[PDB]
DNA sequence: GTATGAAAAAAAAAATCGCATCCCGGTGCCGAGGCCGCTCAATTGGTCGTAGACAGCTCTAGCACCGCTTAAACGCACGTACGCGCTGT
């Protein structure tokens, strides 16, 4: 019964997604989220299809970024596994929270 | 030559809010910088708001929108208010 | 409650692009939180640009002008 | 004076001049400088208020820089506004991460 | 055409118009728009050159976004210039911290 | 329709100059478009400030230069400063 | 003889310097450094006394800042001692180097 | 070689204000390095503002305009 | 492989001590607070032109329909590497 050891697939998954540029969130669930969040600030709003994608682009990019910085915070603690406390540090230093 | 500030106005506003308290020149310089900074921040954003909608005229409406973008929540509401107030009161003064 | 529409495996993806090898379960929620905060802070301004234009439809430009404001400037949507 | 019509101390005239001369746009709505001048005044006030308190707590009649910093950094909102801003002779809010304390 | 006097492809005329109409200053030195247009052209070139190479290395006749990112992010200088800039359909430079690789 | 001006024809020309036998996707063109407009605004802005700082009402090729020195990294500036000084000289001497 | 245990003074030194605002680098050695560095970009320059102090203010502030962020990077590695690698992280995340 | 005029104990001070309890010896040099890079990057621009004004004396304002450019805005010296 | 009970070891608690910050008054000086002349920039109010305010036409493209095919998502559990905490140089 053939099995790849914990991590081997992860390392593959990385190479794979680093090499590509395609958006990694499913477009509708995101579009629905955007509109949900829009209703907070005004009701019955409409969105240019491009304005939705424009957001999704920024978000994914931003997060990937944060994870990059997060991963370093983790590693810096002799750890291979990112944890909330790692993100929390990154943002603190980035100057996103206090 | 004549170096314009905002230090006399700060003084007036200081007495309004704390009559029996003063301010060091160093601190006044800071408050001076502070105003000029926020001015430029708003003016700039307004100027852009204008340029974005093809307007040549920056109204009190543009200033407002800018402030909403630049200031944090509660500080905006108060700023938006103290601004709306002064406009209404000036338009009704002639 | 669309924030859960950001599926564990989709975040996994994003972190894999970030070069993350191993991911604590607590993360997935933490992430959703940060994403919400992000989209919130952006859209707020983005809408605020729309509301100034007296439009009921958000433009790509509205988004760009905002992302530019939040020091996260975007090329490819007509900056 | 336009300032006395709007009920402001801050100079609505000086503002209106700075805006035209500032290369922000060709034309400037006579309402703008009023609105702005008020905002500036409000904020100026909102700071000096907090600073004036910080001064009292130090038993001082005169506001020095440190007071402004102490005021701005303790108020969550003013802080976020003055994020990338350094305040001459500011110092920093006494803060010592717990894990550094003894016992 | 002013562009053909300066030996540029980029539109020195269009630039000069954008500068006056852009609320940057009252008056605009006829030399400025030339200078600027050239800079823009140079930079535009400096990117497209590197991108054109990145395209060849992927065995592609057409430059897509990824190529621009791959080009900009690998050149130290262009990167520093485009620090706070997101490139649509950019992706990221393959980069896997060594300590994550197996032994 | 609208009449929405770009920079995409110039990019094309410059593309052929540098890589004759290579093209460009619309997506990428949009980026290059944004890129120009960005740097424009960065320079114009800094220049506008340079003017306002020295009490000048006139933004000359001199202001543009100083701005570029401040905005661009070393080697990229030198090249930009050069390719700019060149184009001014060459235009002034073309009548 | 009476002796305070390693760190007890440090903790005192902190409280002390946090509370004050006076510049912690010696004014002349700094002024001399500034001018030294200025000569790289142009010779026979002069400096407004204020322009010198203005720099020293920024620098000290900046460094204090970096140390703040640095100290967190150290702590994040279960460490009380800041090390070069801590600064290096902070800057990386701050976006000062690569 | 004025960079050594930034004395170990003066850096110690700065890190103490930064809330640092304990400091590796390697730091002191590292710091000097970062400080140099900082002052370099700032003054360069600061001088570049002077050179544009055709002055041979650097003003406080020259410094401020620069620090403002390098997203490190300074109050108490005008501007 | 898991609950009894008494000497190693490791931490708490409490009396000398001495050391360094905190609060009082008392001394000196220095730069904040208000007086003058002086100027520049604000008010006043008409001269003129243009922005935008206003109502309407084009068409755009953003919202809702459908039902199938599909991969992605949800879930389980099995077991190995990654964490985490202890000790000791
Ligand atoms: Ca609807
Ligand atoms: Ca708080």
């Amino acid at each position: 019964p053939h099995r790849y050891r914990p991590g081997t697939v992860a390392l593959r998954e990385i190479r794979r997604y680093q090499k590509s540029t395609e958006l990694l969130i499913r477009k509708l669930p995101f579009q629905r989220l955007v509109r949900e969040i829009a209703q907070d600030f005004k009701t019955d709003l409409r969105f240019q299809s491009s304005a939705v994608m424009a957001l999704q682009e920024a978000c994914e990019a931003y997060l990937v970024g944060l994870f990059e910085d997060t991963n370093l915070c983790a590693i810096h603690a002799k750890r291979v596994t990112i944890m909330p406390k790692d993100i929390q540090l990154a943002r603190r230093i980035r100057g996103e929270r206090a | 030559s004549r170096k314009e500030s905002y230090s006399i106005y700060v003084y007036k506003v200081l007495k309004q809010v704390h009559p029996d308290t003063g301010i060091s020149s160093k601190a006044m310089g800071i408050m001076n910088s502070f105003v000029n900074d926020i001015f430029e921040r708003i003016a700039g954003e307004a100027s852009r708001l204008a340029h974005y909608n093809k307007r040549s005229t920056i109204t009190s409406r543009e200033i407002q929108t800018a402030v909403r973008l630049l200031l944090p929540g509660e500080l905006a509401k108060h700023a938006v208010s103290e601004g709306t107030k002064a406009v209404t009161k000036y338009t009704s003064a002639k | 409650d669309n924030i859960q529409g950001i599926t564990k495996p989709a975040i996994r993806r994003l972190a894999r692009r970030g070069g993350v090898k191993r991911i604590s379960g607590l993360i997935y929620e933490e992430t959703r939180g940060v994403l919400k905060v992000f989209l919130e802070n952006v859209i707020r301004d983005a809408v605020t640009y729309t509301e100034h234009a007296k439009r009921k439809t958000v433009t790509a430009m509205d988004v760009v002008y905002a992302l530019k404001r939040q020091g996260r400037t975007l090329y490819g949507f007509g900056g | 004076t336009r300032s006395s019509r709007a009920g402001l101390q801050f100079p609505v005239g000086r503002v209106h001049r700075l805006l035209r001369k500032g290369n922000y746009s060709e034309r400037v709505g006579a309402g703008a400088p009023v609105y702005l001048a008020a905002v500036l005044e409000y904020l100026t006030a909102e700071i000096l208020e907090l600073a004036g308190n910080a001064a009292r707590d130090n038993k001082k009649t005169r506001i020095i820089p440190r007071h402004l910093q102490l005021a701005i950094r303790n108020d969550e909102e003013l802080n976020k506004l003055l994020g990338r801003v350094t305040i001459a002779q500011g110092g920093v809010l006494p803060n010592i991460q717990a894990v550094l304390l003894p016992k």
